[PDB]
C-alpha cells in the first residue's frame, strides 16, 4: 500500500455520508431513493449561470442518456465522475497499484480515493466541456465566467458523488448510476406522452405529447376519423404508435428479464441448508447495452473531432463522415441504426451489418464481462467450494463443468438476445429507444430483485 | 473527516440549488 | 462516457 | 470453418432456453406491476419536475 498513503491526507478532506446506525427499511429506502432521484431531476432543469450561447451543435449527445446529462444545466456532467472514478479505482485495483481489501479503514480509504478522483475527473471534464465551444466561445465568455461554470459544475459533481454515496451506503437501493440513467429515460417517455408544449406549423397548435394531443385532437376536430390517424401515425411529433410499441416492448422485455436457470443445490458444510441458485439469461443485466452505448458514443465523439480538425484525411474519413449531426458514410454510420424502412431498402448492407454488429458486440461484451467482473464459471464455482454448496444431481467434483456448460451460453445468448431486444425497439420506432428502455426494465428490475430479496429475509 | 448524514446532503443540494438561482437573479438585476 |  | 462453433453455440443457446424457467403469468404480472410503478415513480416525478422549472426557468433565467 504505496499510492493510496501518500493520497490519504487529500482523501478525507471531502464530506462522506454516516453509515446507518442500523438497517432501514424497504419503506424508507424508497423515500430516500426518491428523494435523491428528486434532487438530481430538479439539478438537471436548473441551467448554468454563465452560458453565453447554447446555440452550437451539443459535441456529448450520445452519451446523454447513458450519462444521466442535460446540456447546459446543473448536471451537464451527469454520472460522470461515478463512472470514469469507479473506472479508475478497477484499473487500479486490476493492476495492482492499489488494493480495495476488507478492512473498514482500509474501504473507507478506498471510497475516499475514489470520490478524490471523482472531483479530479469533475474539474477536468468541466474544463473540456467549457473549451468544446459549448456555453458560447471561452474567449468572449472570460476568464472570470468560464471559471465561475467550472465551480458550478464542481459543487454539482460532488452532489452527485454524495448522492450516489447515500445510495450506496444503506440510504437507497442502489448505485447513482443505476437510478440516475434510469430516471431520465423514464422521464423522457413519459414527457413523449404527456407534454403540454405546443407547436404550430401552420395547421393548426399540436401538443409535443402524443396522449395529450389524440385528447385535444378529438376534441377540436369532433372525433375525427383523421384525428385518431393523426395521432397514432403523427411523424412530426411523438404518436400513439410508437407509445404502444414502447409499452410491447416493456411487455417483451420483462418477460425475458424473468427467464432464469434454475440451479438444484444443497449445503454440504452446514447441512439443511437448500435452495436454488438462479442463472439469469440476462446473466448480465444491462452491462452489454451499457458497454455498446458507450463504445459507439466515445466513437461517434471522437469521429466529430477528426473530421472537423482533420478534415479530408483517408482513416478520418474511414472513422465516420458526417453530415444536428448524423454519420453519412464511414465506419460510424454502419454503427449508427437505419433511418427508416427505405434506409433498409436502399442500403441492405448497412442494416446488416448493424444488426450484426448490435447482436455480436453484446453478445461479445456480456461474455467478456463475466471473466472481468467475477461472474465466470470459475469465479462461480470458487464461491460454491466456499460456501460448501454442491449441484444435487452432480459430484462435488463436477461444479464446474455443469457451471461451464450454463453461464457461457447464459451470457453469450443473453447478450444476444438483450442486442435483438435493442434492435426490435429501434425498428419499431418505441420513445425511449432500444437503448433507453431496456436500461430502464433492467434498472427497475434491479429495484424489484431488491425488494423480493428483502421480503423472503423477512 | 467530516461524515454528513443523509438530511444535511439534501439541505445542501437545496442550498446549493438556490445559490445557483441567486446567481441568475443577481445576473437579471446587475445587468439591467 | 468514462474517459479518464 | 466457422459453421461449426455458430451450431454449436445455436443448439447451447436452444437447449438453454428449454431449461430455463419461464415466467408464469402470476409471475408476470408481479413484475410487469413492479416495473409499472418503478416506471410511474421516476417518470411522473421527473415529468412534474420538468413542467414546474419551465416557468421558473423563464422567470428566474
Amino acid at each position: 500500500i504505496k499510492f493510496l498513503e501518500v493520497i490519504k491526507p487529500f482523501c478525507v478532506i471531502l464530506p462522506e455520508i454516516q453509515k446507518p446506525e442500523r438497517k432501514i427499511q424497504f419503506k424508507e429506502k424508497v423515500l430516500w431513493t426518491a428523494i435523491t432521484l428528486f434532487i438530481f431531476l430538479v439539478c438537471c432543469q436548473i441551467p448554468l449561470f454563465g452560458i453565453m450561447s447554447s446555440d452550437s451543435a451539443d459535441p456529448f449527445y450520445w452519451m446523454r442518456v447513458i450519462l444521466a446529462s442535460n446540456r447546459g444545466t446543473l448536471m451537464e456532467l451527469g454520472i460522470s465522475p461515478i463512472v470514469t472514478s469507479g473506472l479508475i479505482m478497477q484499473l487500479l485495483a486490476g493492476a495492482k497499484i492499489i488494493e480495495v481489501g476488507d478492512t473498514p479503514k482500509d474501504r473507507a480509504l478506498f471510497n475516499g480515493a475514489q470520490k478524490l478522483f471523482g472531483m479530479i475527473i469533475t474539474i477536468g471534464q468541466s474544463i473540456v466541456y467549457v473549451m468544446t465551444g459549448m456555453y458560447g466561445d471561452p474567449s468572449e465568455m472570460g476568464a472570470g465566467i468560464c471559471l465561475l461554470i467550472t465551480i458550478q459544475l464542481f459543487v454539482a459533481g460532488l452532489i452527485v458523488l454524495l448522492l450516489d454515496e447515500l445510495l450506496q451506503k444503506g440510504y437507497g437501493l442502489g448505485s447513482g448510476i443505476s437510478l440516475f440513467i434510469a430516471t431520465n429515460i423514464c422521464e423522457t417517455i413519459v414527457w413523449k406522452a404527456f407534454s403540454p408544449t405546443t407547436v404550430n406549423t401552420g395547421r393548426g397548435m399540436e401538443f409535443e405529447g402524443a396522449i395529450i394531443a389524440l385528447f385535444h385532437l378529438l376534441a377540436t376536430r369532433t372525433d375525427k376519423v383523421r384525428a385518431l390517424r393523426e395521432a397514432f401515425y403523427r411523424q412530426n411529433l411523438p404518436n400513439l404508435m410508437n407509445l404502444i410499441a414502447t409499452i410491447f416492448v416493456f411487455a417483451v422485455v420483462i418477460y425475458f428479464q424473468g427467464f432464469r436457470y434454475e440451479l438444484p443445490i444443497r449445503s454440504t458444510k452446514v447441512r439443511g441448508q437448500i435452495g436454488i441458485y438462479p442463472i439469469k439469461l440476462f446473466y448480465t443485466s444491462n452491462i452489454p447495452i451499457i458497454l455498446q452505448s458507450a463504445l459507439v458514443s466515445n466513437l461517434y465523439v471522437i469521429s466529430q473531432m477528426l473530421s472537423a480538425r482533420f478534415s479530408g484525411n483517408l482513416l478520418v474519413s474511414l472513422l465516420g463522415t458526417w453530415s444536428r449531426a448524423y454519420p453519412v458514410g464511414g465506419l460510424c454510420y454502419y454503427l449508427s441504426p437505419p433511418e427508416s424502412f427505405g434506409s433498409v431498402l436502399e442500403d441492405p448492407v448497412h442494416a446488416v451489418v448493424y444488426i450484426v454488429f448490435m447482436l455480436g458486440s453484446c453478445a461479445f461484451f456480456s461474455k467478456t464481462w463475466i471473466e472481468v467482473s467475477g461472474s465466470s464459471p470459475r469465479d462461480i464455482a470458487k464461491q460454491f467450494k466456499d460456501q460448501g454448496m454442491v449441484i444435487n444431481g452432480k459430484r462435488e467434483t463436477s461444479i464446474y463443468r455443469e457451471l461451464k456448460k450454463i453461464i457461457p451460453t447464459a451470457a453469450a445468448f443473453g447478450g444476444l438476445c438483450i442486442g435483438a431486444l435493442s434492435v426490435l425497439a429501434d425498428f419499431l420506432g418505441a420513445i425511449g429507444s432500444g437503448t433507453g428502455i431496456l436500461l430502464a426494465v433492467t434498472i427497475i428490475y434491479q429495484y424489484f430483485e431488491i425488494f423480493v430479496k428483502e421480503q423472503s429475509e423477512v | 473527516g467530516l461524515k454528513v448524514g443523509p438530511v444535511p446532503v439534501l439541505v445542501m443540494s437545496l442550498l446549493f440549488i438556490a445559490s445557483v438561482f441567486m446567481l441568475h437573479i443577481w445576473g437579471k438585476y446587475t445587468r439591467s | 462516457y468514462a474517459i479518464a | 470453418q466457422f459453421v461449426e462453433p455458430s451450431r454449436q453455440f445455436v443448439k447451447d443457446s436452444i437447449r438453454l432456453v428449454k431449461r430455463c424457467t419461464k415466467p408464469d403469468r402470476k409471475e408476470f404480472q408481479k413484475i410487469a406491476m413492479a416495473t409499472a410503478i418503478g416506471f410511474a415513480i421516476m417518470g411522473f416525478i421527473g415529468f412534474f419536475v420538468k413542467l414546474i422549472h419551465i416557468p421558473i426557468n423563464n422567470i428566474i433565467v
